RNA sequence: CACCUCGAUGUCGGCUCGUCGCAUCCUGGGGCUGUAGUCGGUCCCAAGGGUUGGGCUGUUCGCCCAUUAAAGCGGCACGCGAGCUGGGUUCAGAACGUCGUGAGACAGUUCGGUCCCUAUCCGUCGCGGGCGUUGGAAAUUUGAGAGGAGCUGUCCUUAGUA
RNA sequence: UAAACGCUGAAAGCAUCUAAGUGUGAAGCCCACCUCAAGAUGAGAUUUCCCAUUUCUUUAAGAAAGUAAGACCCCUGAGAG
């Protein structure tokens, strides 16, 4: 899951660890079993998440 | 006192072509090229060229002098040329020229024959005495070194090919 | 709920990708590109499945060597007979055969296993700036970013 | 300059000066460009030659067909030879004994006489054990080497099977030339049985 | 040519250099008092 | 020292076969010389190849004889006994000197004294079968890679010149 | 390329074989000479030969059954074993 999650941060812009600490500040408790279940079939979903994280990260 | 800062002239009527590397020089003697480094910067003026180092860093010091050698020695090289003096000491060593070709008889069972490049001439004002002359120092120095390779001086007796007026230390041989 | 995506062989497309190892570090140029041989930049990456996309390497004649790689680096084999070490300098393998230089840094960084060996038969390197891929329809790989 | 041939023999020879010196006698029926390969076709420079017609019942429509361009019957002995001058070479050319001149100094290659399965003593000169004083090792290949390896290295040299290998004897010499019977007397002897295949090449030392 | 691991001037007209990351130490006077560090 | 091996890891020398290290014996390159030349001395680089036939002794070693360009030093279970030998170590016999009252023993010698095994696996040297190499066939081929080879004397001439 | 020797050349007005630049240099290293070699699963390349058949299933890189080019079985043998 940790894989996967790292290739789809890099193609929305941020690595893993940026992803995680950003979800974790925006109060983000999706687990990285679901996480990745995102990244490989909802992409806007996953998306979504990582701009929020990257709002936290920003702020 | 510092080689690099020292300005250069340009004698006569010796040009100099720009470029952003690869300068060339041209003059009597003919022409020739070096590709100095893009870090030392060169002014040119009417007849006088200088160079300056973005700072005082080791290599920065080090290659600024270096190029400023390099281009003083292109300079003088196409206004005057440089040449090697060479005086072979011995009994029956002579050395004589056909054109480009420099034939020497040193001792050896064979005859040593060299050839100069096109940049390069032999003069041989006598069967002792050799001058290698050329316009680029490097080259002039390359084959007059060679010259005094073929058979380099010998301490006991002083026999060998010599840089004119190079000391040679010399031992007594019982 | 044993949910977990699995790649299947054949089911994911594998892109061509072209990457330019001009003045690039060797060993950098070979990491992005093992990770991307390997399919380590797709969600869908799944280990025990071939995931990765095809690369092409050009100017592998012009790749870096820091330091004084070029001469003291050296790449050693044995024949297995007895004294039959030989030996080759980077540089030297640089010139000469540079397609075996950027191919044994991706061997080194490829898992040693049936599915390393095929990620590995993806890789294509050219020395000079152009290759015969053109029908496979490739496109570029900045990698400025990336090393 | 080559030329394939069939080694028919031995014999020996008086020079001039009544010197008497040992010859091998190689007959080449004249051999015939079958094919030329170049840079663009085949990525490098050489010409296919054949020698010793082959009876028609005894070829292949392939072989048949591969000759054809040629314009010749079948050939038993196809071989390709390098380093020369594809321009003087074409389909269908021949070539002759006479392409050497006596005195040339030639490199012969042939297949070494088959002995079979044979012990390391013949096979790589090595040294038999003693005879008497209780010796029990008279013809043994020696020891397989030293016991930290836990194993044998490579080139360990043993029994087996014999001969049978190309082999090149360099700078021989054409010590005559018979146009008319096709043949090439070559001082020294080359390997190979008799009637077998034999290739002469100008000596890549000289 | 001396090599040794402890080159030093032997006169005043040695003169110790570095060459290829090797210690030399080069006397024009005495040609005994050539040294390398090795 | 006593960590593996005493429900056994055969122990010297020699023979057969070698392979490796370079702290190089010869050959190759070079610096310095208290290097005139011929010879050398010392040091540096160099492991490609080569580096013996005998007398004595079980011997290693060593001495000697005669050669060689040289007669290198070491590791590999002081390499190599399911490859050989068994001269020595060392069993049982017997004897000498010596020790012991003695049986016996060595602080020592001498003569004689059983060296087993049909190779399953890997490994090594050769030779086939199967399938693959993407239609089925017959030939000729490039070379990724690999192996082999790699030694050296004397004489003549240059010149009785330097 | 090794040791070694340089040429030009500053740092360091000099000096300096080195930092840049450039060269000579060993029975050694890569070639050169000989042999093996595409199971080099990366299985390469060229020349030549055969020709798109029949039946049934299924759109199947399907199945089997006559063959073509060719090979082999079998038989006479050696230059091979
Ligand atoms: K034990
Ligand atoms: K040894
Ligand atoms: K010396
Ligand atoms: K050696
Ligand atoms: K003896
Ligand atoms: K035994
Ligand atoms: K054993
Ligand atoms: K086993
Ligand atoms: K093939
Ligand atoms: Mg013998
Ligand atoms: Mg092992
Ligand atoms: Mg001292
Ligand atoms: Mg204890
Ligand atoms: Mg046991
Ligand atoms: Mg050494
Ligand atoms: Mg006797
Ligand atoms: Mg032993
Ligand atoms: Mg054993
Ligand atoms: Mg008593
Ligand atoms: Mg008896
Ligand atoms: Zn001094």
């Amino acid at each position: 899951w940790i894989a996967r999650i790292n290739a789809a941060a890099r193609m929305n812009g941020l690595s893993y660890s940026k992803l995680m600490h950003g979800l974790k500040l925006a109060e983000i408790d999706i687990n990285r079993k679901m996480l990745a279940d995102l990244a490989v079939n909802d992409a806007a979903a996953f998306t979504a998440l990582a701009e929020q994280a990257k709002d936290a990260l920003s702020k | 006192s510092r080689i690099g800062n020292k300005v250069v002239v340009l004698p006569a009527g010796v040009e100099i072509k720009q470029d952003g590397n690869n300068i060339t020089v041209k003059g009597p003697k003919g022409e020739l090229t070096r590709e100095f480094s893009s870090d030392i910067k060169m002014n040119i003026e009417g007849n006088e060229v200088t160079f300056i180092r973005p700072n005082d860093s080791k290599e920065m010091k080090t290659i600024h002098g270096t190029t400023r050698a390099n281009f003083n020695n292109m300079v003088v090289g196409v206004s005057e040329g440089f040449q090697k003096a060479l005086e072979l000491i011995g009994v029956g060593y002579r050395a004589q020229v056909q054109g480009n070709k420099l034939t020497l008889n040193v001792g050896y069972s064979h005859p040593v024959e060299m050839t100069a490049p096109e940049g390069v001439t032999f003069e041989v004002p006598a069967n002792t005495q050799v001058i290698v002359k050329g316009i680029n120092k490097e080259v002039v120095g390359e084959l007059a070194a060679n010259i005094r390779g073929v058979r380099p001086p010998e301490p006991y007796k002083g026999k060998g090919i010599r840089y004119v007026g190079e000391f040679v230390r010399r031992k007594e041989g019982k | 709920m044993r949910t977990t995506y699995m790649a299947k062989a054949g089911e994911v497309e594998r892109k061509w990708y072209v990457v330019d190892a001009t003045d690039v570090p060797l060993g950098r140029l070979s990491a992005v590109v093992a990770s991307v041989l390997r399919g380590k930049n797709k969600p869908t990456f799944t280990p025990h499945v071939d995931t990765g996309d095809f690369v092409i390497v050009i100017n592998a004649d012009k790749v870096k060597l820091t330091g004084k790689k070029a001469t003291d680096k050296i790449y050693y084999r044995h024949s297995m007979y007895p004294g039959g070490l030989k030996s080759v300098t980077a540089g030297e393998l640089r010139d000469k055969n540079s397609r075996r230089l950027i191919e044994t840094s991706v061997k080194g960084m490829l898992p040693k296993n049936t599915l390393g060996r095929k990620q590995f038969t993806k890789l294509n390197v050219y020395g000079g700036a152009e290759h015969p891929h053109a029908a496979q329809q490739p496109e570029v790989l900045d990698i400025t970013n990336l090393i | 300059k080559g030329i394939l041939g069939k080694k028919v023999g031995m014999t020996q020879i008086f020079t001039e000066s009544g010197e008497l010196i040992p010859v091998t006698v190689v007959e080449a029926t004249p051999n015939v460009v079958l094919q030329v390969k170049t840079v663009e076709t085949d990525g490098y420079e050489a010409i296919q030659v054949g020698y010793q017609d082959k009876r028609e019942v005894l070829s292949n429509k392939p072989a048949k067909g591969h000759v054809a361009k040629a314009n010749t019957a079948p050939k038993r002995f196809i071989k390709e030879f390098k380093n020369v001058e594809l321009g003087e070479y074409e389909v269908g050319k021949e070539i002759k004994v006479d392409v050497f001149q006596a005195g040339d100094v030639v490199d012969v290659t042939g297949t070494t006489k088959g002995k079979g399965f044979q012990g390391a003593i013949k096979r790589h000169g090595q040294s038999r054990g003693p005879m008497s004083h209780g010796s029990r090792y008279h013809r043994r290949p020696g020891s397989m080497g030293p016991v930290a390896p836990n194993r044998v290295f490579k080139n360990k040299r043993l029994a087996g099977r014999m001969g049978g290998d190309r082999v090149t004897i360099q700078n021989l010499e054409v010590v005559k030339v018979d146009v008319e019977r096709n043949v090439i007397l070559i001082k020294g002897n080359i390997p190979g049985a008799k009637k077998s295949l034999i290739t002469i090449k100008s000596a890549v030392k000289a | 040519m001396k090599v040794r691991p402890s080159v030093k001037p032997m006169c005043e007209h040695c003169k110790v250099i570095r060459r290829k990351g090797r210690v030399m130490v080069i006397c024009p006077a005495n040609p005994k008092h050539k040294q390398r560090q090795g």
